Order: structure tokens, then C-alpha cells, then sequence
């Protein structure tokens, strides 16, 4: 009867639908590629979707997708095994290189913007007048790593302009340069910032940036990755 | 085998145990110690469940049904053919459940990235666990656990249900659906917003989160933010759960009558118990 | 212990953010509420603005009455007794007509006529408040997903409320306003219709609603677990793919061998969010209509 047909209906409609869903969720990171970088023989059963185009606002261009994919970066790692499968070990110092939890992506060179613009994250120093308005403020307090050493001291929150928020602790370190810490990878304390990631020998190797007010979506990258790479780098100097 | 992206992050390391023995993948899928665990867990609960198939005399999957000992066999064990299966079935999805979780750790801690994921995850468990494990427990017996079996275990959920009398009355089980609903209300529309920003109009720049942020101004006076929303996703589907288990808990234990009696409390209050008109008087 | 990122750990607050004009009409958005700090370690500490406009007062004012009417109704129940009022809250109820009435406007108030009322002022505030979904994300020049999504909740609404009640040619069929009672409606439809858990889009829209809370788990948790990459700012990660993005679909590629893109996710979940009161409204509208008995239907399958 006519539920029959609804629920019959309804199956084919969901097949349909997963098969939609699956395939826009392969907008990136296909075609699957063997381990040395060429196009891997089985694609599995969904076929690329016909591209879209985004168009990105203040003369930035567009972004089409599938495209061809590329790293557009070395990659310090080699094989360990003679198959597939298996890890590829660092060939350097992996914080430094940026792979494995280290790891950067090769994002655009130029400054998240906001609606207006204008640069999405700036020193609060530079925004006016943003200020803390609740929780201890952190700007003055001593930085502290996993190896329980000091090295440097916050001088500044980077915040993010529309959407009202510490997005970075702006560190100075014992040479008089800056680094930007992630806000989601410190805890304020009352006399500190614990940074259990690094241990303070680590900071100095913190990605720096090119201008001093403001941040590309290249530059949060490796800093981002950098400082969560230590997790498991710099586990030898931790430390309870 | 690997997406464009992947071959950077397949380094050693983030393994909770057996150092490097097991640190490897088979295509997309991680294993880990972990991983040998679930598939150890999984295999012989699910060779368990075909072999409780035979001893049912069935293969049809909406017949396939394992039920737990009877109410007699208390918290004991009892023979296979007669809930013992299940007994074993339930050590082995706990197994399943619990490795499934570590190896999500594993590949956190591979990834350089939090433990939300598995923590979230590890509600889930608690939840069935709630209801195989620790409510037949206090209650005194396995048989008060649901039966695996697609519609047996709804014949349970009916059952159960009803011996309270419409379980609507369950004030545990009220919060726990408003999160249920709240969820998928703010599912659909944490979804829409996001879509609707980066699919805008047809030849239009995708919109910002500035506009995301306006739209629910607009809207509604509000709008809880970009990180808001992923925190408030996390927490009305973790506090769906959680009251889930806590309104099952506390069924059969502590509250064991009517659930709609329970709501007299307030009716009889000294103040007003006893004023004529309304509904009570 | 590490810092989670559940709660903020130090808020800071700019000049007050009156959003984007695009082409919206400025005159009706209203001022800047307060500012509160509760809210603003969890979410924006920010209130308003808000947009008025003349379709939104239609919606407010209706949205009123009806809450209004359903309220004078439960004084007049209460016999106007402030503390029956309240001791016999969730117990007062305003009820559809009695089936004699069948589809027809002549009920007497007591008896019907106000549940008339207070359905048509719920119709019009809905529906008015849908318009407003639409209108707010074309002034803003965005997609209409908001309008669409909150389309197939209204469909539920739509068939408990009017379409279901139309084709079994009665007001009787529809849900009363009352807390108590209409969980009382719901557990009756269920046993007069042979038991819910028989009808296969009650079946769907359950894995729909279980799985809207394992996928907003699974999402909200993926997100603050790479948010130490700013994974949050999910526009500019769809427009220019970060280590936020990758880390969170190599989890779930390592984890279950599939995985999906920053923009993706946003339509499996906006389609298992919607599919609930999709399935949900179908299942309802064909119970009585077409099928009296779920367990009698799935014993002929059909
Ligand atoms: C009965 C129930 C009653 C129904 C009531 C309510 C239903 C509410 C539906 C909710 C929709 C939410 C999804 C939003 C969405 O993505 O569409 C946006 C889309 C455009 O987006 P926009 O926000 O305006 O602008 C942004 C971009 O331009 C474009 O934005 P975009 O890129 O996000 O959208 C692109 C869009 C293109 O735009 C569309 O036209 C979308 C279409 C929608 C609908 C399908 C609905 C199905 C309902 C279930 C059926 C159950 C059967 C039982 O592509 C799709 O959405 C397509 C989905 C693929 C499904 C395919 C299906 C399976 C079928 C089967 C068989 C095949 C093989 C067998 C194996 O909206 C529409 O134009 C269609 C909406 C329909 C209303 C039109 C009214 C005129 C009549
Ligand atoms: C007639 C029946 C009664 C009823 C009696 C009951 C009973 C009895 C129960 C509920 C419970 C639930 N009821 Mg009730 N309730 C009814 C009316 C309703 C109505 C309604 C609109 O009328 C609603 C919305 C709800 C909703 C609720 C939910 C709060 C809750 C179920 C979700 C849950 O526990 O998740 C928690 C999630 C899980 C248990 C899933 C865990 C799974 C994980 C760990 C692993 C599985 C994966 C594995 C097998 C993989 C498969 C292989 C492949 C990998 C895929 N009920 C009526 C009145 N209700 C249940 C509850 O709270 O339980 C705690 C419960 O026991
Ligand atoms: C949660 C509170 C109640 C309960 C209440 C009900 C009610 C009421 C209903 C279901 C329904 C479902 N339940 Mg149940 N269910 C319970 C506990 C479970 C558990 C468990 C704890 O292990 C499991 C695996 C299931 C699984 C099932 C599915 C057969 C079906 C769709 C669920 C879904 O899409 O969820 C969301 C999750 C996803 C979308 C991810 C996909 C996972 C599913 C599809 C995996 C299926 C596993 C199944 C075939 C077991 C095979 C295991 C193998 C041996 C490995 N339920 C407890 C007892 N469940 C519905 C149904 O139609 O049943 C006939 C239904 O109406
Ligand atoms: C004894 C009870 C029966 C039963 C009888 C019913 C009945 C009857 C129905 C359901 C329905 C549902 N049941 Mg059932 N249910 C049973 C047992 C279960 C169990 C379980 C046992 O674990 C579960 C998990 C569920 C789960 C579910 C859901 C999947 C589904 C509702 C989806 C929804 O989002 O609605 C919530 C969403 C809405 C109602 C949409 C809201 C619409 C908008 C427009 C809101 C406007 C509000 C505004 C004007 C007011 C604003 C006020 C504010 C202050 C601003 N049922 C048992 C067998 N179930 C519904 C369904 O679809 O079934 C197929 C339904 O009609
Ligand atoms: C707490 C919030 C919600 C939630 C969260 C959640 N679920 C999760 C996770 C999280 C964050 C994942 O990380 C993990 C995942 O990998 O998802 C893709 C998962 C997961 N949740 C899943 C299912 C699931 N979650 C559910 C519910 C929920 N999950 C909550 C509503 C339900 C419901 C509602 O019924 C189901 C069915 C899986 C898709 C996945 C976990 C997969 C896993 O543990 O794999 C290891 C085990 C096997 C491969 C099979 C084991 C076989 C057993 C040994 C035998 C079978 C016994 C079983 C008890 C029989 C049941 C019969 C039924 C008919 C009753
Ligand atoms: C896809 C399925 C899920 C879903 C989707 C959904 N719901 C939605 C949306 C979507 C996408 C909309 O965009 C729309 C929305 O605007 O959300 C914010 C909405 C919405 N879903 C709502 C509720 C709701 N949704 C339901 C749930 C669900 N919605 C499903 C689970 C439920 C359940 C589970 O029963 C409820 C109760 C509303 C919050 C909103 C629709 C608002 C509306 O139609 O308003 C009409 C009435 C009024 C304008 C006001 C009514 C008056 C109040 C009773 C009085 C108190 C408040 C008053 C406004 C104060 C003002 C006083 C001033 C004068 C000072
Ligand atoms: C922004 O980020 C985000 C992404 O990325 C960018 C994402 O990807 C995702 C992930 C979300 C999706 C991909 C959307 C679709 C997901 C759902 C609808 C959730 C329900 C999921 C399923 C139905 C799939 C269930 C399949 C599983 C659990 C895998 C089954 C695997 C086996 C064969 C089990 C056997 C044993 C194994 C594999 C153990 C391992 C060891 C060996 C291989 C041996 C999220 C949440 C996200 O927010
Ligand atoms: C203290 O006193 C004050 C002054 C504050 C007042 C207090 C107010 C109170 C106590 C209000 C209480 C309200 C309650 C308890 C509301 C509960 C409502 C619930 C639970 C509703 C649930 C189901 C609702 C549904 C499904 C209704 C759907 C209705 C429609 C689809 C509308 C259909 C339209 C019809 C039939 C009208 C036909 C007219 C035309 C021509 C369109
Ligand atoms: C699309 O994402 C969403 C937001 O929009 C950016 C929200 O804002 C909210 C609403 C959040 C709350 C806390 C409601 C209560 C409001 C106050 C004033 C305490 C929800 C549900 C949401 O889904
Ligand atoms: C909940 C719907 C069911 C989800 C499972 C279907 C999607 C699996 C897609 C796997 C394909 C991955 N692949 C080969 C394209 O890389
Ligand atoms: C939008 C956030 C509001 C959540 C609404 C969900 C309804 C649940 C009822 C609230 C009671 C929960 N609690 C823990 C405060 O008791
Ligand atoms: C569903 C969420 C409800 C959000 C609560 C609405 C807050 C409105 C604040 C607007 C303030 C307008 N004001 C006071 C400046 O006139
Ligand atoms: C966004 C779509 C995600 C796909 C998830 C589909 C889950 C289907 C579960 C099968 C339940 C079938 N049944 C018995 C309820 O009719
Ligand atoms: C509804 C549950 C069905 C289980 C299948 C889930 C989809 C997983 C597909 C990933 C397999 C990828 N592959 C082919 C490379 O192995
Ligand atoms: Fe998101």
C-alpha cells in the first residue's frame, strides 16, 4: 500500500543521499595516492564530484575543489619498511621539519580577515579598546615549560576582533623576541602560564612571524603545529 | 591508500602499549594495541552470536536474538544455551567498546591533538554499560538486561518501560530528552548556518563568521560563537546521555512504582494540597 | 591536567559588535543588550542586536496570544487560585473539540473554540517566524539552509497539529496544549495506532535522533580537540584547508576508514538533524490515514 511505497521510496532516497554526502566529503585530499606521492590504483567505489568554485572575499581569489592536490612542501620523513603500512621516521629533528604532530600545512601567506577587512587577529595592544574582561589576566606573568624552567614572559594577548576573543599569549623571550603561545595550549595560573608542550629550551624554536601586529594563516600553522608537536617531542624533558 | 595530505602525520610514536610491535596501519585503518583487542573482542562476540544463532535454530537477522540468564540464575552464571552466551557477548562488547576507546587515544596522541573524541565517546559506553552491567547489578540479575536481538530489544524497551507505567513520568528521562531534542534542533542548525555562509547566494563572496554571528543577532538577540557552538554540540549530546543513564539507574533501584506518582510531591505541599478547584481538588 | 577548552579561561571584550549591513534595513535592528560575563565563559558574552521589523512583531505579538490564551485558560481552570495555579500546573490542559464537531469553526469556547484560537494565533507566529529565517539570510546575501532545516521541523508540527487532523476530518486528532497531557496524547497515539515501534519512519527517525547526538558529539569533540589549531574557524578552513582540518579527518580516517572535509560535515549534519522530523512527520501523517495498525501493517509488511 502507500506506506509501502513511502518507506520502499524512502531507502532509495537515502542511498542517494549517502551517495551525495559521501562523495562532497571528497572535495578534498583525493585521489588517493600510494606512499611515494602517485595516484594509488584503488579509488574505492565513489567517483570524484564535478567541481565547485568558492569565491573568497577582498580580492582573494576563488577556490575550486576537487583540484589537483600537493603538498607544496618538502617532507622530512622516509620509510621504514619495505610495504605499505607502516611509519615513516622523521630524517631530521621533527619539530623543526614540522611533521608528524609538528606538522604545517602550506596555507595562503596573508592574515585571516574579518568582514570589514581588516586583519582578523591582532595584538590587543593594536585593538582598540579591547581589554580582559573577566579570569586572571595573564599579560606580566612568568612562562613556564615542562622542564618546570622559565622562558619568557607574556606581553601581549593576540585577540580575535569579531568574535571577542584571546586567541594567542604573545610570550617575550630571554633575548627580547617574541613568540606567540595558542591560548588552547597554555594554563593561566595565579603566578604563572604553564606550558606543558615545551619545555622552555624549545621556545627559542617557535616559528616566528614576518610582522609584529599581525599573523598569516601560514604563520598559525606552524606555530600551532609546532607547539602541539612538543607533546610528543619533547616528552624526554617531561617531567612531572 | 593515503589521502594527498596523510603521509606527514604517519610518524612512530603515541602508542599506549607494546611500544613499536604494533604501530602500523591496514589501509586507512589504524591498529595499534588497541586495534588487536577490538578485533580479538569482536570476532569471538560476533562467532559467539552465530553460535547462539544455532542453538536459537535461526540465520535471519530480525529473528537473531541472545537473551540473558533468567531472573532465577540471580547474578550467576548459567549455561550457554540459556544465557550464558550473552554473559560472555557482554564481556566481549565491554572489551570492543573499552579497546575502541584506547585506540582512539592512541591515534590522538599520534595525531597531536586532544582527547575529546574518546572521552565523548566513553559516555556511550557507560550508557549501555548503565543498562547491562550496572542496573542488573543493583537490581540483583542479569535478566533485567536487554536481550540482544534488533526487535527483542525493543520488545525489552516496551516492557521495561510500561512496568512504570507511561515512562514519560521518568523527571530524569524529561531532561534527557529535552537534551535529545535541543541537540538535533542545534544540529541542524550549527549545519544550516555554516552551509548558508559558505554556499551564499548564487555569485556572491562566501560569507564570515561576522555574518554567522549577525545572522543569529538578527535572529534571535544571540549568538553563542563560532567556538560556543562546538562546546554547546558537545555538551547537549554528552547531558542527553548522561541523564539517559542516570533516569535508568535510578528505575527499578530507588524509584520502583508508578513514575507519574511520583509527581504527587508537589501536589500534596501543606500550602495547597488541600484548596478545592484546579485539577487536584 | 591540561586546559580543555570547555570553558574560557579569560574573556576580553571589545567595542560592542553591531554585525554586518550587507543590505539589511539598520532602521529595525534594535540596540546592544547587556553584556554577561556568565555567558561569556562558554560563548559570546554579547546580547543583541536584534532585528525587529514588522514581521517579526506579528510573530512575537501572535507568539504571545497564544501562549496567552493557553494561559487564561489554565487561570480559569484553577478557578483564578493563584496557588491552584500553580500546584496543578503541569496538570491543566486546553483540548481540541470533541469529534462531534468534526472540522468545523462552531464549538463553543469551553469546549474547543479557544484551542481554535490558540492554534490559529501558533500557526500564524510560526510560520510568520519561518518568513524571518528566510528573510534574515537574504538580506545577509547567505544561503537559505536555516529556512530549509527549520522547514522539516515545521513539518512535524504541521502534521501532529493540522494536516493530520484534516485528513481524519477532525480537530479531535490534534495535540492539547499542557505538559502532562501531551505526553499523555503520545503515549495514547502510540497504543491506538498498535505501538509506534512497529512503524518503520518511528524506527528511522529514532536512528536519526540517536545519531544527530553521535554525530554532534562526534563534531563538537573533533573541533575543540584540533581548536589548538584554531579548528573552530571552519569558513577559512573550508576555503583554505589547515593541520586543523587534516588532523580531524585523519582521526576519523585511522579510526573508521572514512573520513569527511570541513565543509562536508556540515551536511551530513544538517541532513541527520533534519531527517528526524522528516521521517517523524511521515510516520505520523500515514498513522490513521492509511494505516490503523503498525503491527498489523508489519505483519504483511504492507
Ligand atoms: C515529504 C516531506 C515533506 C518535505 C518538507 C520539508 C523538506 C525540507 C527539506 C530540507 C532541505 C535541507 C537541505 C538544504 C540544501 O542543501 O538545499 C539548498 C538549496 C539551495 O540553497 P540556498 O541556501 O538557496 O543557496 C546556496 C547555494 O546556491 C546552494 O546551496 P547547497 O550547495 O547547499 O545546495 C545544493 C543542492 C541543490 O539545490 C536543491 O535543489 C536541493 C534540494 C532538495 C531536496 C531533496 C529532498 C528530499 C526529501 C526526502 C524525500 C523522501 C521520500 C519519501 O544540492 C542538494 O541539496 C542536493 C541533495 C541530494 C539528494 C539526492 C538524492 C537522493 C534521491 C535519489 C535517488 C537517486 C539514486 C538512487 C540510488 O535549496 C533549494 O533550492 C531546494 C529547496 C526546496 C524548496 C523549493 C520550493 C519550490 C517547490
Ligand atoms: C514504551 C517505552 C517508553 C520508553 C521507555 C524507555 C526505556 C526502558 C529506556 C528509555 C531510554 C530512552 N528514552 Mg524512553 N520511553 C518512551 C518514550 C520516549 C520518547 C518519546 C518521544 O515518546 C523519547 C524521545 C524517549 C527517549 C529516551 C532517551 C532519553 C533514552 C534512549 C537514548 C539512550 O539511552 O542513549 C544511550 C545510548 C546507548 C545505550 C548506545 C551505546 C552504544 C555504544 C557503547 C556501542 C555500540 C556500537 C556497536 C554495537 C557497533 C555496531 C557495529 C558497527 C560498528 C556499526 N523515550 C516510552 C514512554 N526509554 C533508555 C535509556 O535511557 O537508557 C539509558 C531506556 O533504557
Ligand atoms: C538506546 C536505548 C535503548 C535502545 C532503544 C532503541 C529504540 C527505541 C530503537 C532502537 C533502534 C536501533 N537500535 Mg537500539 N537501543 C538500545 C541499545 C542499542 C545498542 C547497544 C547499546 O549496543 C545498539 C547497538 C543498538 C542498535 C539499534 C539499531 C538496530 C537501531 C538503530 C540505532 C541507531 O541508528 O543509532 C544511532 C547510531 C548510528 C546512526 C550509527 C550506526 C550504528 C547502527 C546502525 C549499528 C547497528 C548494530 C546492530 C545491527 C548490532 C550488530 C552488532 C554486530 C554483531 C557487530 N541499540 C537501548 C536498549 N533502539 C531503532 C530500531 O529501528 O530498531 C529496530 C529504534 O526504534
Ligand atoms: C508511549 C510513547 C511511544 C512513542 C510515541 C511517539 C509519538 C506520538 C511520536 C513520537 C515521535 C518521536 N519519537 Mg517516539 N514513542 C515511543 C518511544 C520512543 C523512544 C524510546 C522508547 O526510546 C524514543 C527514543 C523515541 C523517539 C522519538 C523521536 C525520534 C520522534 C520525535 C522527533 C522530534 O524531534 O520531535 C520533536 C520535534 C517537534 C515536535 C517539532 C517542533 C516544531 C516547531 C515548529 C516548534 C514550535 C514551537 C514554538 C511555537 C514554541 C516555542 C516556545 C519557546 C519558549 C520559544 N520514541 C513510544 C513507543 N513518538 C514523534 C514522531 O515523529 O513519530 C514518528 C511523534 O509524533
Ligand atoms: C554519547 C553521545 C552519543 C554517542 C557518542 C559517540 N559514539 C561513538 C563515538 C562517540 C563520540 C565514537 O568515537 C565512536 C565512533 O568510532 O564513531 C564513529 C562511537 C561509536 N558509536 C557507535 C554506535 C552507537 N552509538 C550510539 C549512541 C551515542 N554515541 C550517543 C547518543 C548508538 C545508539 C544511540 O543506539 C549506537 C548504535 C559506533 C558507530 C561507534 C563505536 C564502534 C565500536 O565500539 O567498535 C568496536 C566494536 C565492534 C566493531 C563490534 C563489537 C561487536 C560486539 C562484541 C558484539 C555485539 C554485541 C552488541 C551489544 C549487540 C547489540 C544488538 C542490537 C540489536 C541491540
Ligand atoms: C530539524 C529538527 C529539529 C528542529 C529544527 C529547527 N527548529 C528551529 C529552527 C530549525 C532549523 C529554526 O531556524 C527556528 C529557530 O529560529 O531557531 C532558533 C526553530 C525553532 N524551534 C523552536 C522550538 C522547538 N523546536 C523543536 C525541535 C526541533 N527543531 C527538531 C528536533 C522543539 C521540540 C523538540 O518540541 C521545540 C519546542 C523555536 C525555539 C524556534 C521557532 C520559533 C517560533 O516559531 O516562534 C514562534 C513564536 C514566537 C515568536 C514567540 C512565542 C512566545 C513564547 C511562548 C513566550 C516567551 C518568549 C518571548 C519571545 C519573550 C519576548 C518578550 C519581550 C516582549 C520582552
Ligand atoms: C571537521 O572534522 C570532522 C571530520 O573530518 C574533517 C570528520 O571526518 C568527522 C567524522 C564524521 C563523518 C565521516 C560523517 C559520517 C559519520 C557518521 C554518520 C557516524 C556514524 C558512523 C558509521 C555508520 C561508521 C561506523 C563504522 C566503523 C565504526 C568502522 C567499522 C570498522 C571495522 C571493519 C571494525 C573491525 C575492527 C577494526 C577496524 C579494529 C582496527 C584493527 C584492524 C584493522 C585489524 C567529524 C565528526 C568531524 O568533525
Ligand atoms: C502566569 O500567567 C501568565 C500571564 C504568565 C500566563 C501563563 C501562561 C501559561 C501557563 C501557558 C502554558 C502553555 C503550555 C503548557 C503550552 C504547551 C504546549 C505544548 C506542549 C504543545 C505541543 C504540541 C503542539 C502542536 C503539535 C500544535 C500544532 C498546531 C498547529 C499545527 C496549528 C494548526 C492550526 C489550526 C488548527 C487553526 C485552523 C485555522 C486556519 C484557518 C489556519
Ligand atoms: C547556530 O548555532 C547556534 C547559535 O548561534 C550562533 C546559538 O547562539 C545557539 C543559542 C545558544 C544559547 C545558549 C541559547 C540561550 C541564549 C541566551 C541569551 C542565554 C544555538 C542553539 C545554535 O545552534
Ligand atoms: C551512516 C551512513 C553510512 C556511512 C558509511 C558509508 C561511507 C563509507 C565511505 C568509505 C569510502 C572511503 N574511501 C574509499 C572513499 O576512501
Ligand atoms: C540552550 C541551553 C538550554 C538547555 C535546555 C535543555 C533543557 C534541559 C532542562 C534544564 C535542566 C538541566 N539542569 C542540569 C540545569 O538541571
Ligand atoms: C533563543 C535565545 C533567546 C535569546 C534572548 C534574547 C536577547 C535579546 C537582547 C536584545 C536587547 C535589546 N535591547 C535591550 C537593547 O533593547
Ligand atoms: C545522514 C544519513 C546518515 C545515515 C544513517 C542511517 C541509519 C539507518 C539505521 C537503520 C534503521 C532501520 N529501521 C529499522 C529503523 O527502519
Ligand atoms: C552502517 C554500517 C556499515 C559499516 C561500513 C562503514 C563504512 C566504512 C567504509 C570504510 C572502508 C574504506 N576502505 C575500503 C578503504 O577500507
Ligand atoms: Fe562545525
Amino acid at each position: 500500500d502507500l506506506a509501502s511505497l513511502a518507506i520502499y521510496s524512502f531507502w532509495i532516497f537515502l542511498a542517494g543521499l549517502i551517495y551525495y554526502l559521501q562523495t562532497e566529503n571528497m572535495r578534498e585530499g583525493y585521489p588517493l595516492e600510494n606512499e611515494d606521492g602517485t595516484p594509488a590504483a584503488n579509488q574505492g567505489p565513489f567517483p570524484l564530484p564535478k567541481p565547485k568554485t568558492f569565491i573568497l572575499p577582498h580580492g582573494r581569489g576563488t577556490l575550486t575543489v576537487p583540484g589537483p592536490e600537493s603538498e607544496d612542501r618538502p617532507i622530512a620523513l622516509a620509510r621504514t619498511a619495505v610495504s605499505e603500512g607502516f611509519p615513516h621516521a622523521p630524517t631530521g629533528d621533527p619539530m623543526k621539519d614540522g611533521v608528524g604532530p609538528a606538522s604545517w600545512v602550506a596555507r595562503r601567506d596573508l592574515p585571516e580577515l574579518d568582514g570589514h577587512g581588516h586583519n582578523k587577529i591582532k595584538p590587543m595592544k593594536a585593538a582598540a579598546g579591547f581589554h580582559v574582561s573577566a579570569g586572571k589576566n595573564p599579560i606580566g606573568l612568568p612562562v613556564r615549560g615542562c622542564d618546570l624552567e622559565i622562558a619568557g614572559k607574556v606581553v601581549d594577548i593576540w585577540v580575535d576582533i569579531p568574535e571577542q576573543m584571546a586567541r594567542f599569549l604573545e610570550v617575550e623571550l630571554k633575548d627580547g623576541s617574541t613568540r606567540l603561545l595558542p591560548m588552547q595550549m597554555v594554563k593561566v595560573q595565579s603566578n604563572r602560564v604553564h606550558v606543558n608542550a615545551l619545555s622552555s629550551d624549545l621556545f627559542a624554536g617557535i616559528p616566528t612571524i614576518k610582522s609584529p601586529t599581525e599573523v598569516t594563516l601560514l604563520e598559525e600553522d606552524k606555530i600551532c603545529g609546532y607547539v602541539a608537536g612538543g607533546l610528543m617531542y619533547a616528552a624526554p624533558k617531561r617531567k612531572s | 591508500a593515503l589521502l594527498s595530505f596523510e603521509r606527514k602525520y604517519r610518524v612512530p610514536g603515541g602508542t599506549l602499549v607494546g611500544g613499536n610491535l604494533f604501530d602500523f596501519w591496514v589501509g586507512p585503518f589504524y591498529v595499534g594495541f588497541f586495534g588487536v583487542a577490538t578485533f580479538f573482542f569482536a570476532a569471538l562476540g560476533i562467532i559467539l552470536i552465530a553460535w547462539s544463532a544455532v542453538l536459537q535454530g535461526t540465520w535471519n537477522p530480525q529473528l537473531i536474538s541472545v537473551y540473558p540468564p533468567a531472573l532465577e540464575y540471580g547474578l550467576g552464571g548459567a549455561p550457554l544455551a540459556k544465557g550464558g552466551l550473552w554473559q560472555i557477548i557482554t564481556i566481549c562488547a565491554t572489551g570492543a567498546f573499552v579497546s575502541w576507546a584506547l585506540r582512539e587515544v592512541e591515534i590522538c596522541r599520534k595525531l597531536g591533538i586532544g582527547y575529546h573524541i574518546p572521552f565523548a565517546f566513553a559516555f556511550a559506553i557507560l550508557a549501555y554499560l548503565t543498562l547491562v552491567l550496572f542496573r542488573p547489578v543493583m537490581m540483583g540479575a542479569w535478566g533485567y538486561a536487554f536481550p540482544y536481538g534488533i526487535w527483542t530489544h525493543l520488545d525489552w524497551v516496551s516492557n521495561t518501560g510500561y512496568t512504570y507505567g507511561n515512562f514519560h513520568y521518568n523527571p530524569a528521562h524529561m531532561i534527557a530528552i529535552s537534551f535529545f531534542f535541543t541537540n538535533a534542533l542545534a544540529l541542524a542548525l550549527h549545519g544550516a548556518l555554516v552551509l548558508s555562509a559558505a554556499n551564499p547566494e548564487k555569485g556572491k563572496e562566501m560569507r564570515t563568521p561576522d555574518h554567522e554571528d549577525t545572522f543569529f543577532r538578527d535572529l534571535v538577540g544571540y549568538s553563542i560563537g563560532t567556538l560556543g557552538i562546538h562546546r554547546l554540540g558537545l555538551l547537549l549530546s554528552l547531558s542527553a546521555v548522561f541523564f539517559s543513564a542516570l533516569c535508568m539507574i535510578i528505575t527499578g533501584t530507588i524509584w520502583f512504582d508508578q513514575w507519574v506518582d511520583w509527581w504527587q510531591w508537589w501536589v500534596k505541599l501543606p500550602w495547597w494540597a488541600n484548596i478545592p478547584g484546579g485539577i487536584n481538588g | 591536567a591540561e586546559y580543555q577548552n570547555i570553558f574560557s579561561q579569560v574573556q576580553v571584550r571589545g567595542p560592542a559588535d553591531l554585525g554586518m549591513t550587507e543590505d539589511v534595513n539598520l532602521a529595525n535592528r534594535s540596540g546592544v543588550g547587556p553584556f554577561s560575563t556568565l555567558l561569556g565563559w562558554f560563548g559570546n558574552a554579547q546580547l543583541g542586536p536584534i532585528y525587529l521589523g514588522s514581521l517579526g512583531v506579528l510573530s512575537l505579538f501572535s507568539g504571545l496570544m497564544w501562549f496567552f490564551t493557553i494561559g487564561i485558560w489554565f487561570w480559569y481552570q484553577a478557578g483564578w487560585n493563584p496557588a491552584v495555579f500553580l500546584r496543578d500546573l503541569f496538570f491543566f490542559s486546553l483540548e481540541p473539540p470533541a469529534p462531534e464537531y468534526g472540522l468545523s469553526f462552531a464549538a463553543p469556547l469551553k469546549e474547543g473554540g479557544l484551542w481554535l484560537i490558540a492554534s490559529f494565533f501558533m500557526f500564524v507566529a510560526v510560520w510568520s517566524w519561518w518568513g524571518r529565517t528566510y528573510l534574515r539570510a537574504q538580506a545577509l546575501g547567505m544561503g537559505k539552509h536555516t529556512a530549509w532545516a527549520f522547514l522539516s521541523a515545521i513539518w512535524l508540527w504541521m502534521v501532529l497539529g493540522f494536516i493530520r487532523p484534516i485528513l481524519m476530518g477532525s480537530w479531535s486528532e490534534a495535540v492539547p496544549y499542557g505538559i502532562f497531557s501531551h505526553l499523555d496524547w503520545t503515549n495514547n497515539f502510540s497504543l491506538v495506532h498498535g505501538n509506534l515501534f512497529y512503524n518503520p519512519f518511528h524506527g528511522l527517525s529514532i536512528a536519526f535522533l540517536y545519531g544527530s547526538a553521535l554525530l554532534f558529539a562526534m563534531h563538537g569533540a573533533t573541533i575543540l580537540a584540533v581548536s589548538r589549531f584554531g579548528g573552530e574557524r571552519e569558513l577559512e578552513q573550508i576555503a583554505d584547508r589547515g593541520t586543523a582540518a587534516e588532523r580531524a579527518a585523519l582521526f576519523w580516517r585511522w579510526t573508521m576508514g572514512f573520513n569527511a572535509t570541513m565543509e562536508g560535515i556540515h551536511r551530513w549534519a544538517i541532513w541527520m538533524a533534519v531527517l528526524v522530523t522528516l521521517t517523524g512527520g511521515i510516520g505520523i501523517l500515514l498513522s490513521g490515514t492509511v494505516v490503523d495498525n503498525w503491527y498489523v501493517w508489519g505483519q504483511n509488511h504492507g
